[PDB]
C-alpha cells in the first residue's frame, strides 16, 4: 500500500496539481540457508517457540525472529509445551535448557 | 517479443528456510494527483461573440 | 451465404484492436504468483523470496489469525484432506455451474 517493503513511514511534499508521498520502508536484503524443524521432542515433550524460528548452524538449534538472524538457546522462556511426540510431523531430539536448574544446584 | 522478467527458482525444501541477516532502508517515490484545472465557459459570448 | 456480424462490424469501419499481453504471459504471470506464494509466502512480496516449508507458512498464517500452532501442527492431516475437498468442490461447482 505505502512502498515495496514493510512500512516505516511516510513524508508529504507538495506538488502542481498533486502530492508526492516518501515511503521509508525496511527491505531485508543479506539471506542465509538453514535446516529448520517445527517442534522439538525433550522428555517426551513437543516444545514449541513462542515467537521465532527453530534454526541449525549444522551441530547445534537455536531459535531466532522471522525477520532477522539472532540466534538464542533454546530454553523454557522461549518457548511453550504442547502436547507428546508422537503427533508432530518433523520433530527432531534437542535438549532444552531450564534457567532453574543452576539455582537449584545451589 | 516482451520479456516478462529474470527467470528464477526457488531453492524449496521441507526442511529449509531462508533467514536475512542485514537489512536496507529504501525510501521511494509516489506521486498522485489531487486537483485539477477550474476551467469556467462564458456560455453566451462563446456562443454568439456579443 | 450467412454474412458474419464481425464482418458487418469490419465492413463499416468499426474495428477490434488485440490486447497486448496474451493469455499465455498472463497464465505465466500467474504461475509466477502461485509458485512464489507456495515456496515463499510473503516474503517474496516485499523483496527477494525466502524459502519455508508449506507447514510452517501455514502455521505462521495461523498465528496471524490467532491460534497457536500447536493446533496445526496437531491437525496437519485433516486440514490437508480439508483443503483437497475444498479444492475439488470448487472443481465440480465451476464444472456444473456455468452462472
Ligand atoms: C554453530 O554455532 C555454535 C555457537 O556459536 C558453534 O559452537 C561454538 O563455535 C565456536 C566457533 O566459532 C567454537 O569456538 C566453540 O567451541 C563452539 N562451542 C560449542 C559448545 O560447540 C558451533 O561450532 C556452530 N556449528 C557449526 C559452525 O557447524
Ligand atoms: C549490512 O549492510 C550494510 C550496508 O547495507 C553494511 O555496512 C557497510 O559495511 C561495509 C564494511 O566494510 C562498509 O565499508 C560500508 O561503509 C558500510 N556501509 C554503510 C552505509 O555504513 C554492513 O556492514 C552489513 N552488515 C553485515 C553484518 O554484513
Ligand atoms: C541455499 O541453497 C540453495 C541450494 O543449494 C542455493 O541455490 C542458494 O544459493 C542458497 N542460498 C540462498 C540464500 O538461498
Ligand atoms: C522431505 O521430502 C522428501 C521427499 O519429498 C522425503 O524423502 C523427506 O523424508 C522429507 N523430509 C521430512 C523431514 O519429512
Ligand atoms: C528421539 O529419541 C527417542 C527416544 O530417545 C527415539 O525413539 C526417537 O527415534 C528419536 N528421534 C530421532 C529423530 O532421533
Amino acid at each position: 500500500f505505502c512502498g515495496k517493503g514493510y512500512h516505516l513511514m511516510s513524508f508529504p511534499q507538495s506538488a502542481p496539481h498533486g502530492v508526492v508521498f516518501l515511503h521509508v520502508t525496511y527491505v531485508p536484503a543479506q539471506e542465509k540457508n538453514f535446516t529448520t524443524a517445527p517442534a522439538i521432542c525433550h522428555d517426551g515433550k513437543a516444545h514449541f517457540p513462542r515467537e521465532g524460528v527453530f534454526v541449525s548452524n549444522g551441530t547445534h538449534w537455536f531459535v531466532t525472529q522471522r525477520n532477522f538472524y539472532e540466534p538464542q538457546i533454546i530454553t523454557t522462556d522461549n518457548t511453550f509445551v504442547s502436547g507428546n511426540c508422537d503427533v508432530v510431523i518433523g520433530i527432531v531430539n534437542n535438549t532444552v535448557y531450564d534457567p532453574l536448574q543452576p539455582e537449584l544446584d545451589s | 517479443t516482451m520479456s516478462l522478467g529474470a527467470e528464477n527458482s526457488v531453492a524449496y525444501s521441507n526442511n529449509s528456510i531462508a533467514i536475512p541477516t542485514n537489512f536496507t532502508i529504501s525510501v521511494t517515490t509516489e506521486i498522485l494527483p489531487v486537483s485539477m484545472t477550474k476551467t469556467s465557459v462564458d456560455c453566451t459570448m462563446y456562443i454568439c461573440g456579443d | 451465404a450467412a454474412r458474419d456480424l464481425i464482418c458487418a462490424q469490419k465492413f463499416n469501419g468499426l474495428t477490434v484492436l488485440p490486447p497486448l499481453l496474451t493469455d499465455e504471459m498472463i497464465a505465466q504471470y500467474t504461475s509466477a504468483l502461485l509458485a512464489g506464494t507456495i515456496t515463499s509466502g510473503w516474503t517474496f512480496g516485499a523483496g527477494a523470496a525466502l524459502q519455508i516449508p508449506f507447514a510452517m507458512q501455514m502455521a505462521y498464517r495461523f498465528n496471524g489469525i490467532g491460534v497457536t500452532q500447536n493446533v496445526l501442527y496437531e491437525n496437519q492431516k485433516l486440514i490437508a484432506n480439508q483443503f483437497n475437498s475444498a479444492i475439488g468442490k470448487i472443481q465440480d461447482s465451476l464444472s456444473s455451474t456455468a452462472s
